């Protein structure tokens, strides 16, 4: 099958501090494998 | 990868005063050039910086001010500083000098409950509830028979009970037409049922039935629970003189009837400021006096300006705002006696008069820049500076009035911004009161 | 220091990527979804 995931995100609250360091970290996390 | 982001729904909408945020003082009392949406006015600004300390050291009762001033000159505006200077919890009541003209009550008793509505009150009410599925449901025969006792079974997630309960709770629960599989609560102060409907265990029952099904209550069938309630004294005076608390045939049809006003006794609101006290005695209550703001008080009748004299001296009243555009009137009721703001000198000690002024050319572009960003519009120097003109030629309310019109022209026209070949144009569509008289006196033949 | 680390791993770690196998099975389409919080969400998080 077709797939399609799904984040819900509130804007200026704290999940973007959530957001950022997961993407941060998600950087990271790339070149340690590939 | 993908982004995506939504909204659905308008805007609060934009009225008159909604510029107004504060009173745009500085920590000294002072006032600031231009804060808090307010301009100019530093003197009225400053004097309503000591009303609005008057308002929270609650000390005082029945003081007052009268903002007194020219149409157009902010008075209103500032009343309404002051509300929001004081915040949601302190009440402030507004008022219009013409609304004591009831059909229903005297205008010496609508002033009495817009002064009592004005002195608010918060209270720890303890509520003390039953709720469940009613799981069985007896009543305890008597002699004249009569019952004695219900029996209820109920059922929650954390349990059930079988309770025994007073026949007016029977009463209340036939009223309510519950039935065994019904999820209920009931309030043991004021023996009060709500039906929910049946329980979702029974929503599998039926393939057709009228019910809303409701999931299980949770928590202990009794229990208590703390209404922190706000509340005004007018909200206890009238509650009692037509009363729909209790579960009886009469106030169960005291809820059905016309709702009249009616002139409640001094007596009446004597018990229940004893009431109160007692509250505030036991720590239940806090007692927040506040705000009753009469605008356009120039049109009280002579009968209310006299009863203001004795409720401007109560040792229970809010503090007073009172509002006049008025000059040397005639006072309303007498035909023959004029006063300052049409406002009985009798009456014009017992006030602090604030002096409200008219504006430079340069607060009226301050205003309607202020009022543009407000009003949610672009608007280019050249034009702001033509209403700034518009408003040296008129009247500031004008002036502000012309900038939602220039705006829907100038979408129309294609433009994002108001430039002044829109003020140009809305100023001959629309006249202003002086304007406009100007041809309806040379027209005077023909209206 | 990776190309340290990457020496080290690949005598004891095998690797993949899904596209070395999956010729025909679908990429996740992936959404991030903004949500506008509500007013009673508001006046709570500006109290905290
Ligand atoms: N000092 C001020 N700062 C900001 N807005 C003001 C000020 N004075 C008047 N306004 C605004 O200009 C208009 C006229 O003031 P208003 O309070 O309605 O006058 P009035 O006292 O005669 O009733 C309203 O839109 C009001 O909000």
């Amino acid at each position: 099958k077709q797939v399609t995931v799904y984040r819900l995100i509130c804007k200026g609250t704290i999940e973007e501090r959530i957001l950022q360091r997961a993407k941060e970290k998600s950087e990271i996390q790339r070149m340690v494998i590939s | 990868k993908i982004e995506e982001v939504k909204s659905t729904t308008k805007t609060q909408r934009i009225a008159s005063h909604s510029h107004v945020k504060g009173l745009g003082l500085d920590e000294s009392g002072l006032a600031k050039q231009a804060a808090s949406g307010l301009v100019g006015q530093e003197n009225a600004r400053e004097a309503c910086g000591v009303i609005v300390e008057l308002i929270k050291s609650k000390k005082m009762a029945g003081r007052a001010v009268l903002l007194a001033g020219p149409p157009g000159t902010g008075k209103t505006a500032l009343a309404l500083a002051i509300a929001q200077e004081l915040g949601s919890k302190v009440p402030f009541c507004p008022m219009v000098g013409s609304e004591v003209y009831s059909t229903e009550i005297k205008k010496t008793e609508v002033l009495m409950e817009n002064f009592r509505r004005a002195i608010g009150l918060r209270i720890k009410e303890t509520k003390e509830v039953y709720e469940g599925e009613v799981t069985e449901l007896t009543p305890c025969e008597t002699e004249n028979k009569t019952i004695s006792h219900v029996i209820i079974g109920l059922k929650t997630a954390k349990g059930t009970k079988q309770l025994k309960l007073d026949p007016s709770i029977f009463e209340s629960l036939q009223k309510e037409r519950v039935e065994a599989g019904d999820v209920i609560y009931i309030e043991a102060n004021s023996g009060a049922v709500k039906r929910q409907g049946r329980c979702d265990t029974y929503a599998t029952e039926f393939d057709l039935e009228a019910e809303e099904y409701v999931p299980l209550p949770k928590g202990d069938v009794h229990k208590k629970k703390e209404i922190i309630q706000d509340v005004t004294l007018h909200d206890l005076d009238v509650a009692n003189a037509r009363p729909q608390g209790g579960q009886d045939i009469l106030s169960m049809m005291g809820q059905l009837m016309k709702p009249k006003k009616t002139e409640i006794t001094d007596k009446l609101r004597g018990e229940i400021n004893k009431v109160v006290n007692k509250y505030i005695d036991q720590g239940i209550a806090e007692l927040v006096p506040g705000v009753l703001f009469v605008d356009e008080v120039h049109m009280l009748d002579i009968e209310c300006f006299t009863y203001l004299h004795r409720a401007l001296e109560s040792s229970i009243a809010p503090i007073v705002i009172f509002a006049s555009n008025r000059g040397n009137c005639v006072i309303r009721g007498t035909e023959d006696i004029t006063s300052p703001h049409g406002i009985p000198l009798d009456l014009l000690d017992r006030v602090m008069i604030i002096r409200t002024m008219l504006y430079t050319p340069q607060e009226m572009k301050q205003i309607i820049k202020i009022r543009a960003q407000t009003e949610g519009i672009n608007i280019s120097e050249e034009a702001l500076n033509h209403l700034g003109e518009i408003g040296t030629k008129t009247t500031l309310r004008y002036s502000v009035q012309l900038l939602t019109p220039a705006n829907l022209l100038a979408k129309i026209n294609g433009k994002d911004s108001i430039e002044k070949e829109h003020v140009e144009e809305i100023s001959e569509l629309f006249y202003d009161a002086k304007s406009s008289a100007k041809i309806l006196a040379d027209q005077q033949d023909k209206y | 220091q990776l190309s340290r680390l990457h020496m080290i791993l690949k005598p004891f770690m095998l690797r993949r990527i899904k596209k070395d196998v999956e010729n025909e099975l679908s990429d996740k389409i992936e959404i991030l979804m903004y949500c506008q919080l509500t007013s009673r969400q508001k006046l709570l998080y500006q109290a905290l």
